[PDB]
């Protein structure tokens, strides 16, 4: 359907935010992540113009830039089954991601958002737009489990250490 | 209806109305995003900053230029800047205002095609037209003959035009412009222990270049003089109060325009590029082109550049010919003024690309109706 | 006469004789001074301690590094360091030996000027020379083509060389090296209740990093594993008998090399820096530069770093290119080995800066006979 | 003696080396500069045949291209008194260099060679041919004093400016 589509080697690297901002108070994990994949999915000039024009329309309805366009997509996607048109339009976007030459690099980027920002907080009840994009990146479907975190409550190796400063002030 | 002449450049966005003398809005073409983690409730809510805001808050932002070498590489940021320069700076509604744009010669076709598609679909402009930057710069100078050396932040291109005719086989281009000069200045400032690596510090170095650099009449004589005493040293004030002092770096940085081998480029300097450009024109025309060198652009504002260019070309040109560099005081805004003049001519009104023509052929139509 | 090679790196000082296979003296580049008031008379206390002596008595001293980010800040301390290197470790008389030196590329020129002046006045060396560390690293590996990534204690820089010709415009430099990793580990160790604030305790953190850190092949995959079980945990014994245990800190501390944004730097990771440096060279020499990556220096001794570098570069480079990363087992001393090789070549003996030359030219001669 | 001799305009511009290579470790500035000088002195077709042949012979005997010929000539240029009539041809050549229409550009090229490569190293004990060429190019003899280099040790305008990166890792 969309044969003959090629992408730039490495162009999405300039869209990933800093790890710090990934801990900011109002960082939008979903909106930015869809931006990273979209900049990756921009067709290269080497694609024939009839093929290029077809894909650009696909990216214009599922991964838009304007906030209102993404907001309207988030609203009607809750009961997505009532719109069979989008189900096929979303699937043809998923199969393109699976064959992306930089899929391995994009797979790491998704996990970096999940652990640092919290992209996979819902861990199974996402917007179904973020679902297929993650499903396209990693096909094992293991991101719904959630990012494993290390708990310092138990302390198997708790080592109360009196260093230089701590030795000037103690009790018992 | 009034036309909106909007010039997009690598470094600055020059926008305004048709028929005016000066642009109404001039803001740097940068987009900034925060790089530190916010902590205060409320406050930081914007994912991106565009224009002067990204220049004011550059302490906490990473600045990316959507245009490099005169070719758009980040289309989302370009669309953002276009939206800003229409809804927050000129206070206009693009729906009711034809727009004019500019593009350097020898650019990829996909760039202009996309530009047309964006203009007709994301903005719904009444009409548009893309004109060669050097061609417009000649309208503002009030001439029909002469060679134009338009150099700014992206490219340094020569387009000779004689008697309302442009000879396209003599058009030359060089990806050596203000940004490369700023990078070279950043590289050489480390000889004195000053380090600038971040984007905001790149802007600071750019300001230093704009406020302290000049082109020497004799590179050798100048380097010798700078190495004999401290007459050429000057002091600049960093935004945090620290003071720096630069010596020979003031004129070495713009020398890259005359010796591209400083930054590792094999290509010839601008004087030799201009000389080769005229020599590709017919022998009967060379005399008029020797005597109408018209310069325009930010990189053409270095003090003393005209004298050095005249000296070099006269060294290359035949003895009996007369060399005359024309450097009008407003050559930083030559392209915009020329565009405003072109959009305000009665005969130009048949050269707009309207939505009806756009729908029939598609963006492609732009190659057919535009040079 | 026998030549001396002295690699005065930021962290350690390597010294020896030309023509040897290994350095004869290697001691830390630290100068320590007492911070407590003395009470017992008769033993005698020196005002300062240099090298291993300052390490042994570090419980009552404050250790100051004379060299920071590759630039000599304190000159009196460096004079004492050279005094030690010449009279207490090599046991030589400087006047009877030509000495060689190393310097990181893109450093301030005042640094090498003062180095030349100090060696020609305080020590009266008969001849000297300053080389670029990456070039010596390439000599040591017996190659004439390849890109050198020397990452020491203060500076991490890339220098591409092809067929004995370097490309200065492609040289990168990044002030992210072992000392910053030590500082980051000192900051991260507070998450487990371990607080190290004093200069003596900085050395302990450095030893922990040397003996327990490694670079993960997949960062997110490694973090998940250490959060799932206790396989990656290891325990280190403090000098006073207490025991500490570090979990995912083992591979988080070196990850700053590939993600500088952890410590607040905007630069790209060293893999991206290497790719950018390769891409700035000519198109006809990229195939050879891809297949001759040479690493050297202390910071390139983390286990598994070679595999991570290969994976990242392959992810960045085109598929059809072959990526080969060369990590000789003696890469910690590659710079000194190269310096020994260069001083023992017959053709090099005409390139020394003799005292006579320095006297006639002045400390400025270092900018001509040296690259 | 060579009335009617003419040259081209920028025939010598293709021979001037790059500044980057001008700092090469094994760059022989003398051979490159003499080659530039010879290429600038190539007669044109419009010059009459006898004059053209005489000037070609003069250039061949005084500025050869073979490395062995140049070395052999430089061997006996140390003492010109022991080889009379050599100065007469040398003076005749030096006369026509001053009348070259590109005297200014050639002088600038020589000055660039001095400062960058180190053309005037002996600055008073240089070989006869190079010294005579330099005297012909510039009539004031100001090339014997050296390129007047600069010392960054005067310490005049340093402030130890702590920038963004230098702020992070600093002592006291
Ligand atoms: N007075 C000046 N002196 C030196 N450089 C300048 C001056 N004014 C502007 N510039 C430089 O010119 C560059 C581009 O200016 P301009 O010609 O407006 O670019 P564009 O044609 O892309 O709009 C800027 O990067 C700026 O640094
Ligand atoms: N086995 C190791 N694992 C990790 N880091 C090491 C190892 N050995 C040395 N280092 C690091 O190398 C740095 C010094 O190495 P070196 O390149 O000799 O420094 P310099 O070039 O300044 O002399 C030290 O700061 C230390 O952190
Ligand atoms: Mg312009
Ligand atoms: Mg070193």
């Amino acid at each position: 359907p969309f044969s003959g589509l090629k992408f730039k080697q490495n162009s999405f690297l300039s869209t990933v935010p800093s790890v710090t901002n990934m801990h900011s108070m109002h960082f939008d994990a979903r909106e930015t992540f869809l931006g990273v994949i979209r900049k990756a999915l921009e067709p290269d000039t080497s694609t024939p113009f009839p093929v290029r024009r077809a894909f650009d329309g696909l990216r214009a309805e599922i991964l838009p830039n304007d906030t209102i366009k993404s907001a309207a997509l988030k609203a009607q996607c809750s009961d997505i089954d009532k719109h069979p048109e989008l189900k096929a339009k979303m699937e043809t976007l998923k199969e393109v991601i699976t064959h992306h030459p930089q899929k391995e690099k994009l797979a790491e980027i998704a996990l970096q958002f999940a652990r640092e920002a919290g992209l996979t907080r819902l861990k199974g009840e996402t917007d179904y737009v973020l679902s297929n994009v993650l499903d396209g990146l990693i096909g094992d479907g293991s991101w719904r489990a959630g990012p494993a975190y290390e708990s310092y409550l138990n302390k198997p190796g708790v080592d109360r250490v009196i260093t230089t400063v701590d030795g000037l002030h103690m009790q018992r | 209806t009034t036309a909106l002449v909007c010039d997009n450049g690598s470094g600055l966005v020059k926008a305004g109305f048709a028929g005016d003398d000066a642009p109404r809005a001039v803001f740097p073409s940068i987009v900034g995003r925060p790089r530190h983690q916010g902590v205060m409730v409320g406050m930081g809510q914007k994912d991106s900053y565009v224009g002067d805001e990204a220049q004011s808050k550059r302490g906490i932002l990473t600045l990316k230029y959507p245009i490099e070498h005169g070719i758009i590489t980040n289309w989302d940021d370009m669309e953002k800047i276009w939206h800003h320069t229409f809804y927050n700076e000129l206070r206009v509604a693009p729906e009711e205002h034809p727009t004019l744009l500019t593009e350097a010669p020898l650019n990829p076709k996909a760039n202009r095609e996309k530009m047309t598609q964006i203009m007709f679909e994301t903005f719904n402009v009444p009409a548009m037209y893309v004109a060669i930057q050097a061609v417009l710069s000649l309208y503002a100078s009030g001439r029909t003959t002469g060679i134009v050396l338009d150099s700014g932040d992206g490219v340094t291109h020569n387009v000779p035009i004689y008697e309302g005719y442009a000879l396209p086989h003599a058009i030359m281009r060089l990806d050596l412009a203000g940004r490369d000069l700023t990078d070279y200045l950043m590289k050489i400032l480390t000889e004195r222990g000053y380090s600038f690596v971040t984007t905001a510090e790149r802007e600071i170095v750019r300001d230093i270049k704009e406020k302290l650099c000049y082109v020497a009449l004799d590179f050798e004589n100048e380097m010798a003089t700078a190495a004999s005493s401290s007459s050429l040293e000057k002091s600049y004030e960093l935004p945090d109060g620290q003071v720096i002092t630069i010596g020979n770096e003031r004129f070495r940085c713009p020398e890259t325009l005359f010796q591209p081998s400083f930054i590792g480029m094999e290509s010839a300097g601008i004087h030799e590029t201009t000389y080769n450009s005229i020599m590709k024109c017919d022998i009967d025309i060379r005399k008029d082109l020797y005597a109408n060198n018209v310069m325009s652009g930010g990189t053409t504002m270095y003090p003393g550049i005209a004298d050095r260019m005249q000296k070099e070309i006269t060294a290359l040109a035949p003895s009996t010919m007369k060399i005359k560099i024309i450097a009008p005081p407003e050559r930083k805004y030559s392209v915009w003024i020329g565009g405003s003049i072109l959009a305000s001519l009665s005969t130009f009104q048949q050269m707009w690309i309207t939505k009806q023509e756009y729908d029939e052929a598609g963006p492609s139509i732009v190659h057919r109706k535009c040079f």
